[PDB]
């Protein structure tokens, strides 16, 4: 018997819509967090939300991060030392709060929805999304402890790309951002910019074959992402 | 960062 059990996951999910509609993706992330904690696996608009909360949390984190270290960098230049354990200890604060919004993500993803999800696109949705989160840890760790995560990150992208690959059309947006997120992974992180460049090509090539065949609306999703896949580009070649 | 990655 469990109905009030279905209700709580109602309420939780109908809240991560209205924290959406108010901009409010800490407690988004927070209702969705909940919702995927009932145990039911979720629809591609659950999917959706729990990916568009927890990328805005982790992407307020990141781009505070990346200007402390800028400001800490500059600073291990110059000897400013009177304004100097400062900035060292809050991009520390906020590297902290960022790997713990990564491992509540992580955590999701791996004791509740890869396991639990039916079919194949969810799998290459949440297999990207740990992936990403990996990632998300690698751009702020060091040494071996930073190649460690490396080694997780790649080994969930490219079982995505395997399942991609077999199950999705070279235009699928999933399929499209799985690759780019790889392809940023194989230049940005694991400093792989040949296997980054040809996979980002490919991507690029295979799409753009098939762009003919699509409708007005899957052209626009799949032709927004390769200009993503060809800016990159750009900038890598 | 001039990169981009998949905005969702």
């Amino acid at each position: 018997h469990h109905h009030h059990h279905h209700m709580e996951r109602a309420s939780l999910i109908q809240k991560a819509k209205l924290a959406e509609q108010a901009e409010r993706y800490e407690d988004m992330a927070a209702f969705m967090k909940g919702a995927v904690e009932k145990g039911e696996e979720l629809s591609c608009e659950e999917r959706n939300l729990l990916s568009v909360a927890y990328k805005n949390v982790v992407g307020g984190q990141r781009a505070a991060w990346r200007v402390l270290s800028s400001i800490e960098q500059k600073s291990n230049e110059e000897g400013s030392e009177e304004k100097g354990p400062e900035v060292r200890e809050y991009r520390e604060k906020v590297e902290t709060e960022l790997q713990g919004v990564c491992d509540t993500v992580l955590g999701l993803l791996d004791s509740h929805l890869i396991k639990e999800a039916g079919d194949a696109e969810s799998r290459v949705f949440y297999l990207k999304m740990k992936g990403d989160y990996y990632r998300y840890l690698a751009e702020v760790a060091t040494g071996d402890d930073k190649k460690r995560i490396i080694d997780s990150a790649r080994s969930a992208y490219q079982e995505a790309m395997d399942i991609s690959k077999k199950e999705m059309p070279p235009t699928n947006p999933i399929r499209l951002g799985l690759a780019l997120n790889f392809s940023v992974f194989h230049y940005e992180i694991a400093n792989s910019p040949e296997e980054a460049i040809s996979l980002a090509k490919t991507t690029f090539d295979e799409a753009m074959a098939d762009l003919h065949t699509l409708s007005e609306d899957s052209y626009k999703d799949s032709t927004l992402i390769m200009q993503l896949l060809r800016d990159n580009l750009t900038l890598w070649t | 960062r001039r990169v981009r990655s998949d905005p969702g």
